[PDB]
């Protein structure tokens, strides 16, 4: 399991930290590009979540789609493949992916813009992936794709650790079978334990931290009266109120500064991550790899991306 | 070889007018210049904001509150430009990071790519690797990945293995194709058909096991020789 | 600004109002990005698309077919 | 699969590698010379 973007999240500097106060926000201005250059950061970072996606599963020139006549030598990519019956086109372990992570709400001058990619559009882009490595082997990943029968892909795929061609075809039905029941198993093995999907949730939940702790500090004063800005105005005239309110706008805006530089570091990290799945979806999925513990413990095969609620899950 | 200069040449050829039309090909450079130059901009633009002060001039301060009180005053210019100063600097120190990050994948790739060739299917462009070349650019590295990558495919029709007095044979290296009435035996990313032959082939097991198999002759060079001294 | 409430160019998508730029039901390439796989392009006007995502290709695929190339092209490619 | 000199190479006496073993190494082109020549 890998994270590979966060909510594209915003906030109106202005409007958040002086909460439609006319006059707060003309005291605010003085202050300078503050409020601009943590809205051109956050605007910063919430681009680079497209960039994240774009990178890692538009690694293919056009969309393969797999035969109808299924005759994979007795391999049964049933389970891994798109469904059909359901509304959408996502896979059974992409539909228990999607089951499986659950919840960001309109608040005052928060808002999350929605991803480039919507969830339909990054399960084509999985689905062309999945047909690509499954009709064509590797080739597809380096120039057009050439179609090969899936047995005697696999067959060179054993012949590319050590393991001469012979004893593929002389155990055909062995490693079919073995190959099916293991991707059968690895349904119920995510059901299993709600820790499974500890990475993608754990990236949920901590955004989810993060903006509810930014959104609960106006309750806060941060030593003024009262944190309501009409009671300072209520309770003092503007030449004493001012003290007052540049008071709740230093605490404000430190509280912003705060959670912006908190959303940067958290981008840093995700993109890092994004950039090891865009290396992983290019070398396991797309070819075969020779690093022997980075697709996996044990000898390497081909791989199958599939995706998840801002990630990408491997079937190594 | 003359096929391969002539195409060398062409796409070395072709790269300059490549860089040279674009007007956006070299943005992840200028991404840098133009961040780090706004960067120091937006620091000095800031140092003519007020804070909330009677003036953003030091020495208007200094001539218009007395030291009894302009001090608050010097204060708060203080703490806001401390303040910035420290957005800078964390600013700065995240996008170092970043930059940190790009520069190690950079030597990688400078280390397998350019001082080797590398296996990693998609590290250093689109199809095979064959070698690279680097270049300096004003705040970075610019490769020159060369690459190669097949093209004009035609259909064939195979067999996993080939049966010959029940015996399975098995390429040694590539697959077996098949033009239609004859078989070949050829590497797997170019079409050079050879005809089957003991040597370019090897034995495993027999007939009945494998799923695919087809009946075919399988030559044997030594059988003319031992012929012709009978 | 009450500039651009005209009324025969006001769409609505999942990605916000959108005022001036026509809806079509082709699809294209991106090249801006709106919000929500729309993307909006020039042309004698502006037009807002759902994302395509490449043309269809399929391979033709069966239990005893292959295809191997009979020449090359040596390409190269910046970073 | 039993020795042959088909998957198997030749390099130097028997006596500079340490752990050397005796055995017999079957040949695919003697016995049919030999039977017909
Ligand atoms: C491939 O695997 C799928 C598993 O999804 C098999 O589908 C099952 O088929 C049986 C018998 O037809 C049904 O009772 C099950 O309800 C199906 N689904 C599951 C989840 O078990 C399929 O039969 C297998 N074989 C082929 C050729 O597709
Ligand atoms: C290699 O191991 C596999 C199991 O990993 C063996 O397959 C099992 O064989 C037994 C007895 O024939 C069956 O009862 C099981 O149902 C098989 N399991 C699977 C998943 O196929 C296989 O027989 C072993 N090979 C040899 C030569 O003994
Ligand atoms: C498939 O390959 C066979 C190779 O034997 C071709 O048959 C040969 O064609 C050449 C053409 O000049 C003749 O000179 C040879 O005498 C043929 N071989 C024999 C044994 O007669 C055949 O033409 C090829 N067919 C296709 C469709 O590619
Ligand atoms: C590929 O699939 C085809 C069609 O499913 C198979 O063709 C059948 O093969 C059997 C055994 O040789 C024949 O008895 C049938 O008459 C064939 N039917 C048709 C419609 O061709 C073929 O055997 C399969 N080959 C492999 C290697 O799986
Ligand atoms: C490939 O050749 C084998 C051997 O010549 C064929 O198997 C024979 O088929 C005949 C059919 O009348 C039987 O009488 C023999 O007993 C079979 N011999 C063996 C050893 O199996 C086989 O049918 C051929 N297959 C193809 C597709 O040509
Ligand atoms: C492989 O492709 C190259 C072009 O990429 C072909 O080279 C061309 O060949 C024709 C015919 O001889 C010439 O008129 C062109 O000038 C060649 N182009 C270049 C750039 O040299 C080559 O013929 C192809 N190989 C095969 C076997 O068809
Ligand atoms: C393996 O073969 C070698 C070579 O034939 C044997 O070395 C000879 O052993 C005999 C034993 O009586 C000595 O008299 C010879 O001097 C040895 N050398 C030669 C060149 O003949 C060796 O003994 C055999 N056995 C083992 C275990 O190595
Ligand atoms: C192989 O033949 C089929 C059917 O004629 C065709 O659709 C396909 O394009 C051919 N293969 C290639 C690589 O063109
Ligand atoms: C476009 O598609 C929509 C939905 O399918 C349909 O209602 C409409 O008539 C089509 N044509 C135009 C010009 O909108
Ligand atoms: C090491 O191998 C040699 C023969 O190759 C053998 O004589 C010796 O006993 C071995 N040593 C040990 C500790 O097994």
């Amino acid at each position: 399991i890998l994270p590979v973007s966060m909510t594209k999240t915003s906030v109106d500097c202005t409007m958040y930290i002086c909460g439609d106060s006319t006059e707060c926000s003309n005291l605010l201005l003085q202050y300078g590009s503050f409020c601009t250059q943590l809205n051109r950061a956050l605007t910063g970072i919430a681009v680079e979540q497209d960039k994240n996606t774009q990178e890692v599963f538009a690694q293919v020139k056009q969309i393969y789609k797999t035969p109808p006549i299924k005759d994979f030598g007795g391999f049964n990519f049933s389970q891994i493949l798109p469904d059909p019956s359901k509304p959408s086109k996502r896979s059974p372990i992409e539909d228990l992916l999607f089951n499986k992570v659950t919840l960001a709400q309109k608040f005052n001058g928060l808002t999350v813009l929605p991803p480039l990619l919507t969830d339909e559009m990054i399960a084509q882009y999985t689905s062309a992936l999945l047909a690509g490595t499954i009709t064509s082997g590797w080739t597809f990943g380096a120039g057009p794709a050439l179609q090969i029968p899936f047995p005697m892909q696999m067959a060179y795929r054993f012949n590319g650790i050590g393991v001469t061609q012979n004893v593929l075809y002389e155990n055909q039905k062995l490693i079919a079978n073995q190959f099916n029941s293991a991707i059968g198993k690895i349904q119920d093995s995510l059901s299993s334990t709600p820790s499974a999907l500890g990475k993608l949730q754990d990236v949920v939940n901590q955004n989810a931290q993060a903006l509810n702790t930014l959104v609960k500090q106006l309750s806060s004063n941060f030593g003024a009266i009262s944190s309501v800005l009409n009671d300072i105005l209520s309770r003092l005239d503007p030449p004493e109120a001012e003290v007052q309110i540049d008071r709740l706008i230093t605490g404000r805006l430190q509280s912003l500064q705060t959670y912006v530089t908190q959303q940067l570091i958290r981008a840093a990290e995700i993109r890092a991550s994004a950039n090891l799945a865009a290396t992983k979806m290019s070398e396991c999925v797309l070819g075969q790899s020779k690093r022997v513990d980075f697709c996996g413990k044990g000898y390497h095969l081909m791989s199958f991306p599939q995706s998840a609620p801002h990630g990408v899950v491997f079937l190594h | 070889q003359k096929l391969i200069a002539n195409q060398f040449n062409s796409a070395i050829g072709k790269i300059q007018d490549s860089l040279s039309s674009t007007p956006s090909a070299l943005g992840k450079l200028q991404d840098v210049v133009n961040q780090n130059a706004q960067a120091l901009n937006t620091l000095v633009k800031q140092l003519s904001s007020n804070f909330g002060a009677i003036s953003s001039v030091l020495n208007d301060i200094l001539s218009r509150l007395d030291p009894p009180e302009a001090e608050v005053q010097i204060d708060r210019l203080i703490t806001g430009r401390l303040q910035s100063l420290q957005t800078y600097v964390t600013q700065q120190l995240i996008r170092a990071a970043e930059i940190r990050a790009s520069a190690n994948l950079a030597a990688t790739k400078m280390s397998e790519c350019v001082l080797g060739q590398s296996k990693r299917v998609d590290f250093c462009g689109k199809g095979y690797h064959l070698m690279s070349f680097p270049q300096s650019a004003p705040h970075g590295v610019v490769f020159l990945h060369v690459t190669y990558v097949p093209a004009q495919e035609k259909n064939f029709t195979t067999a996993p293995a080939i049966c010959h007095d029940g015996k399975a044979h098995f390429p040694r290296e590539g697959v077996f194709v098949s033009n239609g009435t004859h078989w070949f035996v050829t590497q797997r990313n170019f079409y050079e058909p050879q005809i089957i032959t003991t040597d370019n082939t090897f034995v495993s097991g027999n007939c009945d096991v494998v799923i695919g198999i087809v009946n075919n002759t399988v030559y044997d060079p030594l059988q003319p020789e031992l012929d012709s001294f009978k | 600004w009450r500039v651009y409430s005209t009324g025969s160019n006001v769409f609505q998508t999942r990605a916000g109002c959108l005022i001036g730029a026509e809806h079509v039901n082709n699809s294209y390439e991106c090249d801006i990005p709106i919000g929500a796989g729309i993307c909006a392009s020039y042309q004698q006007s502006i037009i807002a698309y759902t994302m395509s995502l490449g043309a269809e290709n399929s391979v033709a695929y069966s239990n005893n077919s292959i295809a191997i190339p009979t020449n090359f092209t040596i390409s190269v490619t910046t970073e």
